[PDB]
C-alpha cells in the first residue's frame, strides 16, 4: 500500500536498526515473536497466519554485530536472510568497502532488497541508516546507493546518516572516509538527514538527566526521530505528510540536501510531571540552538527550510500561533528565496515509551527536520582536517592498495569545495 | 570466521606463548586438558579465533612453537597448560644458533623452515578466513632473531593480504643479556620494517618498572613479566573474540594507527595495573584507567613518549562501560596534554568497546602508541652496532656462517633510515 | 512447518552424540589393536610358546 | 489410462527411483508391501493385480549388482516385481564401449522383453522416463543402446530423459567428458526432450535454499523425485490446466537437435526459513527465473530464453500466475528470443506436493516447477567440448574404448557432429533484422 | 559374481598376504577355524569374492601359497591365521631361489609352476565370473621377482581379457638388504610394464618414514609393514564387497587411472594413520582424511610427488559421510596445486564411497596416483643397475644359469624406454 524497506549499513545502523524496529514493535504492538497478541504494512510485511517480518536489510561486512541479533531477544523476529553479513570487514577504509571486501556481498544484497520490492505495491522509497566516519558504512553505503539508483529507479531514497563529530572522532582516517562518500553520495542521495554523536551526549546530559550514557541512550534518540519521519506513513493525521514531500519541501536546490534533525519534549519523568509541554512549548525547544542534532550553530546560519512534523494531540490553531512567533523572533532568520518557510505535518498517534527508556510519555512532540545553512561550518571543518592529512599523504596507502587511484582523493575534495560553494551562493541575498 | 595462527620461535617465544595460551585459555574457559569448563557461552562463540577443535570437546590451540633446541619446548610441554598443544605442532631443531643470527637466518634455521611451512601451512589451510599470523620472540637471539625472520619473510610471501603482527622483544637501554645484542638486533630490525603489518616492541626494563613502581612485586619472575605480555596480547584481538559497543580488529588496528607504511613500531601498555594492597583504596572508573594507559611509567617499551610527538594513538577499553565517558576521557587528553600530539594529523586516537571485561576485572584497556620516540630504541641499537663493526668484533662468528660484510652496512643504513623518517615526521 | 524444525534440531543433536559415541569408540579400537600397543602377543604361534613367531 | 513405463539405468538412476518411488507410494498411499491400507489414480505408475498388490511399472536395470541388490533387500522388497530388477555381473566400467558394444549389448533383450511386457499391460501409454546419468558407463552406453532398441521397436513414442549433466568443476570420473560427448551425439535424435540437472547446482541448492550442511546423495534424489512427481502431477491428481507428457516436446524444444531444457524446482526451502516468509505465487515463479535458483549450473543471463514450461501445485490462482509471469515478461533482466514471443507453457495443478518423513523441505501451499530451454545451455556443451579435446588431442583414454569393440573414427565422429551443435545455439540465440 | 583369486611368491609376499588374510577376515567376521561368527548380514553378502564355501559353514580363501623355499610355509602356518588355508593351495619348493632371478624364473621355477598353474586354473574357474587376479611379491628377491613375474605371464596367456592387479614391493637403496637386488628389480619391471594391467608400487622406506613419524612406534616390525599394505588391498577393493551411494571398482579404477597402457604404475597411501598420542588431538571429518590423505609424508613410496605431475588420482572412500563435503574436496586440492597436476587431462581425481567402513573405524580412505616422479624411483635404480653391470659384478651367477647378455641389456633398454615416456608426458 504505502510501505518503506529500510536498509541499514555497519555497526551503526545494525545497532540503530535494533533499536528503530523495538520501537516499530512496541508501537504496532508486535512481540518480539514477530506476533501480535494496516498501520504496520508500512514497515511490517505478513506471512499468511500473523508472522509480521520487517521490510529491512541489515547489512554488514563483519560477522558479530548482526550476530548479536540473529542470537537475540528479536531473534525470531528478523527473517534469517535479511540479516546479510560477511566474513571480514572493510577496516575503516572506504576503499575495501566500495571496492574490495565490499564488491563481493553487494549481490546478495541487491537481489535480497528487490526480493522486499517484489512484496511492495507503493515503495515510496528506501531509508539508508549508517555512519560515514565507518567503512562500510562509507565504502558499502555509496556502493549500494549507485546500484540502487540504477536499479529501483528515482526512488526517495532518504539517508539517516551519523557525520563526524566537531572534536570527538572515534576513527583517526574519518575525515578521508567522509569526504570519500559525499563524492560519490551527492549525486545519489534524496535528503542526506545529518544527526552527529557529541550534540546527543550534551542532549542527554542537559534535557534528560542521564549522566554516562551509552550508545543505547543517543540510539533510543535516533528511533524517536525516524519514527516521526514515518508516523503519517502508519499512524492516522489531521495534516499528513508523506516521504515524497520532504524531498519537496526541504530540498531547495538539488545538491543541497542535508537537513538536520531535532526533537522537542526530551525530558526526564522527574521532569516531565513539572511542565505543562504546550506545543508552543516543545516548538520553541525545537529551534533553541543547544537542542539540535549536530553541532552546527543555527544561529549562523539561514533556514533555506524547515518541515515541522508535530506528532500527538496537537490542536491545528496553536501549531500556528507558535510558527507564528516563531517568524517574529529575528534570530531565527530564513533566506530570501523562502518566504513562506515552513512544513506542517500533524499526527493524531502519540509518541510511545519504551520498557527502559529515558524520555516519558509525552502528550505531544514534535520533530523538525530543517535545512539551515549554518551546516557549512560542518564541512569546513571536516575539509581543512582533509587538507591537514593529504597534504602529508597520510593513510594513503591503506587506500591506493585497495582498488582506488590517489587521483580519486583530489577529485573528490573538488566536489567537496563545489558543494562549500554552493551553500554560500543560496546565503549570498539578492 | 577469522582465525589467528600463534607462531611462538625462540626461548623467550616458547615461555611468552606458554602464557599468553595459559591466558587466552582461561578468559575461553579451556582448561590445562581442553574442555570448556566454564561459565558462559559467548566463551565459546568465537573460539575459533585461537582454537580449533578435536572429539570430545578438546579445543587445541592453532599454534606452532618453534626452536634450534627441544630444551626449552621439552620444558614448556611439562608444566600448566601445556597438554592443550597439539604434538605435531613442536617443531624442534637439534643445533641451536647460539645468540647469531646467522645461524638462525641461513645455516639451521634454513634446515627447518622448510618443515615448519609445513605445520604453518595446515594451520592456515584449515581457516575460513585466516585474521593473519602473530609471531612472538625475542630480537637479541638466534631462533627468536634468526628463524622468526625467515619464517616472517617466507610467510608473508606465502600469505600475502593476511595480517602479520609480531611481539617483538627488544634489547634493553641499560644491562644486556646476549653480548652480540647489537648485530642479532639491528640485523633483524631491518627485516621487521618490511615483512611485518604492525610490530609491537616489548622490553625487559619496562615490565621490571610496572612491577616493582606499579605492582609492588619484590621477587618478580619472568613469568610475572610475560603474564604483562600476555595481557596485552588478548587486547588487541578482544573485540574479534568477544562482542562489543564498538568493534574493532587487527587490520583496523592497523589502519588508525600506521600512518606511513615504514612506521609500524607501536609501544604497549595495560590500564588497571594496581598493587595488592594499593587494590582496595581504587575507584575503577574509565577517568582512572585513562590515566594510566597514558602515564609513560605504564608503558612497555623504554622510549619515554615526552621526548617523542605521539604519531597516533590506540586504546581497546575491554570493559561494559560509559561511551559518552571513554570520548570525554579521549578529548581530555588530546587537549592538556597538546604538545605530545602531531597537529598534522586531526584527532590522533582510536577507541573500540569491547564488553566482555578482562578475568576477575571490571574495567581494562589496552593501549598501542606510534610515537617518533621509538627512534630512540634504534638510535642506541645503531651507536653499539657502530662501535662493535667499527673494531669488527664477533664478526667472524657471523662471517662464516654463509654471510657478508655488505650486508651488515646494509642493515646500518636501513636503520639510519626508518630512524630519519621518525625524526622527520617528530620535526615535521 | 514448526514441528518440523525442532524434529530437525533434535535429530542434528542426535546425530552430533552418536557421532561423538563413535569417535570414542574409534579412539579406545586404537590403543587395544594389537597394532599401536605393540604388546609382546603377536609373536605367540600355534606351534606353542616357545617357538614363537620368526 | 494415463499410464508411463519409467526406465531406471545407472547407478544415477536407480537411487534416483528409489526417492522417486518412495515419493509415489506415500501420495496414493500403497506401503511398501505394496496394499493399500483401505480410486484408480495409481494405474499412471502402479498396476493393480487380482489381489491387494500394486506393482510399480517401472525396471531397475544397472550392470553391477552391487545397488540393485540394496533395493532387493531393503525396505520396498515387497513392492517391487523380482524380473523387474535386472542386474549384469561385470559394470561398464565408465566405457562407453562396454555400456554400448560388448556388456551392455547383452542385456538389451531381457530389458526390451521387460519393457514390452509393461507395454502390453498398458491401456493408455503415453511415454517412456528415462533416468541416466552422462557420466556413467551403464548410465551412458546403455542409455544409449536403450534408445536405438526404442525407436526401432516402438516409433514416435515419446521419450524423457533426467540425466545427470556433468558439473562445470565437480566431478567424479576422468573419462566422463568422453561419455557425455559420446551419448549426446546418439542421443540427438533418438530423445525428444532431456532435461538437465547437475550436482554442483543442487549442491549449492542444499547450502544456501535448504539449511542443512554436508548434503549427501539421498537429498539430491528426492528434490529430483519432486520435480519428476511434479512433471507428472497432471496425470494423476485434479488440475484447472492439465499438461500432458506429449506436451513437453511440443512447448519446449523447437528444433530436432535441441532437447536439453533446464529444470528446476523454486520453493525448496527449510522449515524454520519457511515459518519467516509466505510463498505466494508471485515469489514462486520469479524465484524460477533466479540464476542463484538454477538446477543447472550456468549463467541463465549469458543466453537467451527459448522456450519455458512451467507447472504449479496446490492453491494456486490461475490470476495470479497470468500477474506474475507478466511482471517476468516486463522484466529486463531476461530476454527471450524475438522468434518466439510466448514462451510460456502454463500448468496448474490442485494437490499440494506431499512432504516426505525425513526430507529437508518444510509443508509447503503452492509449488512451481519450470522446464527452461535457453540459449545459455551453450557455454557447458563449449565447456565440455574443451574438456574433451584437452584428452583426445593426446588420445587420452581411447585405448580402453577402442580396446572393447568400437571404433576410434567415432571420436572423429561424435565431437564433429557436436561442433555442429555449438553453433546451432549460436544460429538460434542471433535475433533477425 | 565378482571373484579375485589371490596370488603371493616369496616371503615378502607371503608375510604381506597372510596380515591381508587376517585383517578380511576380521572384516568379514571369520575366525582362525574359518566360520563366519559375524554380526551384519551386510559381511556374509559378497564373501564370494575372497572366500570359497565348504561343508558346515566354513570359508577357505581362493588363495595359492607360493614358494621356493620350505620355510616359508612354516611361517604362514605360525600366525594366528595360519589354518585356514586349503593345504593343496601350498605349493612348497625343496630348494631355495637364493636372491636369484634366472632361478626363479628359467630352472628352479619352471617345474614348479605347472603344479602352481594347476591350482591356479582349479580355483579361477570355479567362479561363474572371474574379476581378475591379485599378486604380492617384492622386486628385490628370488622368489617374488623372478616367479611372480612368471606367473604373470602365464596367467596372461590364458585369461587375456581379465583385469590384473599386483602389489609389487620395488626395492629401495637406502634400506638395503641384498647386494643384489638392482639386477632383480631390472628384469622383472619388464615383464610388469607389458602384461600387468595395474600395479602398485611399495617402498620399505616409505613404510618405516611412516612407522616412525607418523604411527609413532618405538620397534615396527615387518607385520606393521605388512599391516599397512593390507589396508591398502581392503581400500583399494572395499567397493565390491560392500555397498556404496558411488561406486568404484578394480576394473573401473584401471579405466579412469591408466590414461595409455604402459602408465599403470601407482602411489599407493592410506589415509586414516594417526599416532597413539595424537589420537584425542583430531577431529574425525572428511577434511583432514582429505588432507592426510595428499601429503607426500603419509604416501607408501619413497618418490616425492612433488618432483612430478599427478596424471591421474583415485580416492575411494569407506565410512556414512557426505558427498558435497568429498566432491569439494578434490575440487580443492586440484585448484590450489594446479602446477602438480598434468594440464592435458582436466579431471585427474575420481571419487569412490562405500557406505561400510572397515571394523573398528567409523571413516577410512585409500589413495592411488599414476604420477609421474614414479619414474625417479626407476632411474634411481637403473643407475645402480648400469654400475654393477658395465663391470659384470655378479654376473656368473646369471649367465651360468642359461641367460644371455642381450637379456640384461634389453631389459634395461626397456626400463629406460618407460622412464623416458614418463618424460615426454611431463613435458606435454
Ligand atoms: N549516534 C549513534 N552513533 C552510533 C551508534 N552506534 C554506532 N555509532 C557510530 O558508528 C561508528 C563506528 O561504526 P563503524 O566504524 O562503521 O563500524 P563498522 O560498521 O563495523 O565498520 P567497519 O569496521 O569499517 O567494517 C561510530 O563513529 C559511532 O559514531 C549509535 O547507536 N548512535
Ligand atoms: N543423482 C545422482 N547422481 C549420482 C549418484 N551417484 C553418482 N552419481 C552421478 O552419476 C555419474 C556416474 O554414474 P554412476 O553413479 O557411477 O553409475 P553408472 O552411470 O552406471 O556408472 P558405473 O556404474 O560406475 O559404471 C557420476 O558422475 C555422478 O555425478 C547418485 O546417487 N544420485
Ligand atoms: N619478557 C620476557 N622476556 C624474556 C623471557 N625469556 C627470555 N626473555 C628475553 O629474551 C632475551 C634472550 O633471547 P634468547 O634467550 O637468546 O632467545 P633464543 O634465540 O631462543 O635463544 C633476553 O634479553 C630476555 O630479556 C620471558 O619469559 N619474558
Ligand atoms: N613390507 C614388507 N617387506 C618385506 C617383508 N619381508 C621381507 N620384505 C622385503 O623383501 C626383501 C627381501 O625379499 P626376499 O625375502 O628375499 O624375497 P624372496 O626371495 O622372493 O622370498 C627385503 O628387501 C625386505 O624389505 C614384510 O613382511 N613386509
Ligand atoms: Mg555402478
Amino acid at each position: 500500500m504505502r510501505e518503506c524497506i529500510s536498509v541499514h549499513v555497519g555497526q551503526a545502523g545494525v545497532q540503530i536498526g535494533n533499536a528503530c524496529w523495538e520501537l516499530y514493535c512496541l508501537e504496532h504492538g508486535i512481540q518480539p515473536d514477530g506476533q501480535m497478541p494496516d498501520s504496520f504494512n508500512t514497515f511490517f510485511s505478513e506471512t499468511g497466519a500473523g508472522k509480521h517480518v520487517p521490510r529491512a536489510v541489515f547489512v554488514d561486512l563483519e560477522p558479530t554485530v548482526i550476530d548479536e541479533v540473529r542470537t537475540g531477544t528479536y531473534r525470531q523476529l528478523f527473517h534469517p536472510e535479511q540479516l546479510i553479513t560477511g566474513k571480514e570487514d572493510a577496516a575503516n577504509n572506504y576503499a575495501r568497502g566500495h571496492y574490495t571486501i565490499g564488491k563481493e556481498l553487494i549481490d546478495l544484497v541487491l537481489d535480497r532488497i528487490r526480493k522486499l520490492a517484489d512484496q511492495c505495491t507503493g515503495l515510496q522509497g528506501f531509508l539508508i541508516f549508517h555512519s560515514f566516519g565507518g567503512g562500510t558504512g562509507s565504502g558499502f553505503t555509496s556502493l549500494l546507493m549507485e546500484r540502487l539508483s540504477v536499479d529501483y529507479g528515482k526512488k526517495s531514497k532518504l539517508e539517516f546518516s551519523i557525520y563526524p563529530a566537531p572534536q570527538v572522532s572515534t576513527a583517526v582516517v574519518e575525515p578521508y572516509n567522509s569526504i570519500l562518500t559525499t563524492h560519490t553520495t551527492l549525486e545519489h542521495s534524496d535528503c542526506a538527514f545529518m544527526v552527529d554523536n557529541e550534540a546527543i551526549y550534551d542532549i542527554c546530559r542537559r534535557n534528560l538527566d542521564i549522566e554516562r550514557p551509552t550508545y543505547t541512550n543517543l540510539n533510543r534518540l535516533i528511533g524517536q526521530i525516524v519514527s516521526s519521519i514515518t508516523a503519517s506513513l502508519r499512524f492516522d493525521g489531521a495534516l499528513n505528510v508523506d516521504l515524497t514531500e520532504f524531498q519537496t519541501n526541504l530540498v531547495p536546490y538539488p545538491r543541497i540536501h542535508f537537513p538536520l534533525a531535532t526533537y522537542a519534549p526530551v525530558i526526564s519523568a522527574e521532569k516531565a510531571y513539572h511542565e505543562q509541554l504546550s506545543v508552543a512549548e516543545i516548538t520553541n525547544a525545537c529551534f533553541e540552538p543547544a537542542n539540535q542534532m549536530v553541532k552546527c550553530d543555527p544561529r549562523h546560519g539561514k533556514y533555506m527550510a524547515c518541515c515541522l512534523l508535530y506528532r500527538g494531540d496537537v490542536v491545528p490553531k496553536d501549531v500556528n500561533a507558535a510558527i507564528a512567533t516563531i517568524k517574529t523572533k529575528r534570530t531565527i532568520q530564513f533566506v530570501d528565496w523562502c518566504p513562506t518557510g515552513f512544513k506542517v505535518g500533524i499526527n493524531y498517534q502519540p509518541p510511545t515509551v519504551v520498557p527502559g527508556g529515558d524520555l516519558a510519555k509525552v502528550q505531544r512532540a514534535v520533530c523538525m527536520l530543517s535545512n539551515t545553512t549554518a551546516i557549512a561550518e560542518a564541512w569546513a571543518r571536516l575539509d581543512h582536517k582533509f587538507d591537514l592529512m593529504y597534504a602529508k599523504r597520510a593513510f594513503v596507502h591503506w587506500y591506493v592498495g585497495e582498488g582506488m587511484e590517489e587521483g580519486e582523493f583530489s577529485e573528490a575534495r573538488e566536489d567537496m569545495a563545489a558543494l562549500e560553494k554552493d551553500y554560500e551562493e543560496v546565503g549570498m541575498d539578492s | 570466521m577469522r582465525e589467528i595462527v600463534h607462531l611462538q620461535a625462540g626461548q623467550c617465544g616458547n615461555q611468552i606463548g606458554a602464557k599468553f595460551w595459559e591466558v587466552i585459555s582461561d578468559e575461553h574457559g579451556i582448561d590445562p586438558t581442553g574442555t570448556y569448563h566454564g561459565d558462559s557461552d559467548l566463551q565459546l562463540e568465537r573460539i575459533n579465533v585461537y582454537y580449533n577443535e578435536a572429539t570430545g570437546g578438546k579445543y587445541v590451540p592453532r599454534a606452532v612453537l618453534v626452536d634450534l633446541e627441544p630444551g626449552t619446548m621439552d620444558s614448556v610441554r611439562s608444566g600448566p597448560f601445556g597438554q592443550i598443544f597439539r604434538p605435531d605442532n613442536f617443531v624442534f631443531g637439534q643445533s641451536g644458533a647460539g645468540n647469531n643470527w646467522a645461524k638462525g637466518h641461513y645455516t639451521e634455521g634454513a634446515e627447518l623452515v622448510d618443515s615448519v611451512l609445513d605445520v604453518v601451512r595446515k594451520e592456515a589451510e584449515s581457516c575460513d578466513c585466516l585474521q593473519g599470523f602473530q609471531l612472538t620472540h625475542s630480537l637479541g637471539g638466534g631462533t627468536g632473531s634468526g628463524m622468526g625472520t625467515l619464517l616472517i619473510s617466507k610467510i608473508r610471501e606465502e600469505y600475502p593480504d593476511r595480517i602479520m603482527n609480531t611481539f617483538s622483544v627488544v634489547p634493553s637501554p641499560k644491562v644486556s643479556d646476549t653480548v652480540v645484542e647489537p648485530y642479532n638486533a639491528t640485523l633483524s630490525v631491518h627485516q621487521l620494517v618490511e615483512n611485518t603489518d604492525e610490530t609491537y616492541c616489548i622490553d625487559n626494563e619496562a615490565l621490571y618498572d610496572i612491577c616493582f613502581r606499579t605492582l609492588k612485586l619484590t621477587t618478580p619472575t619472568y613469568g610475572d613479566l610475560n603474564h604483562l605480555v600476555s595481557a596485552t596480547m588478548s587486547g588487541v584481538t578482544t573485540c574479534l573474540r568477544f562482542p562489543g559497543q564498538l568493534n574493532a580488529d587487527l587490520r583496523k588496528l592497523a589502519v588508525n594507527m600506521v600512518p606511513f607504511p615504514r612506521l609500524h613500531f607501536f609501544m604497549p601498555g595495560f590500564a588497571p595495573l594496581t598493587s595488592r594492597g594499593s587494590q582496595q583504596y581504587r575507584a575503577l572508573t574509565v577517568p582512572e584507567l585513562t590515566q594510566q594507559m597514558f602515564d609513560a611509567k605504564n608503558m612497555m617499551a623504554a622510549c619515554d613518549p615526552r621526548h617523542g610527538r605521539y604519531l597516533t594513538v590506540a586504546a581497546v577499553f575491554r570493559g561494559r562501560m560509559s561511551m559518552k565517558e571513554v570520548d570525554e576521557q579521549m578529548l581530555n587528553v588530546q587537549n592538556k596534554n597538546s604538545s605530545y600530539f602531531v597537529e598534522w594529523i586531526p584527532n590522533n586516537v582510536k577507541t573500540a568497546v569491547c564488553d566482555i571485561p578482562p578475568r576477575g576485572l571490571k574495567m581494562s584497556a589496552t593501549f598501542i602508541g606510534n610515537s617518533t620516540a621509538i627512534q630512540e630504541l634504534f638510535k642506541r641499537i645503531s651507536e653499539q652496532f657502530t662501535a662493535m663493526f667499527r673494531r669488527k668484533a664477533f664478526l667472524h662468528w657471523y662471517t662464516g656462517e654463509g654471510m657478508d660484510e655488505m650486508e651488515f652496512t646494509e642493515a646500518e643504513s636501513n636503520m639510519n633510515d626508518l630512524v630519519s623518517e621518525y625524526q622527520q615526521y617528530q620535526d615535521a | 512447518n514448526k514441528n518440523q524444525a525442532l524434529e530437525s534440531a533434535e535429530k542434528k543433536i542426535q546425530e552430533r552424540k552418536q557421532e561423538q559415541e563413535d569417535n570414542l569408540a574409534e579412539i579406545s579400537n586404537m590403543l587395544r589393536g594389537d597394532l599401536l600397543s605393540e604388546n609382546p602377543q603377536q609373536a605367540a604361534s600355534s606351534f606353542g610358546p616357545h617357538r614363537v613367531v620368526p
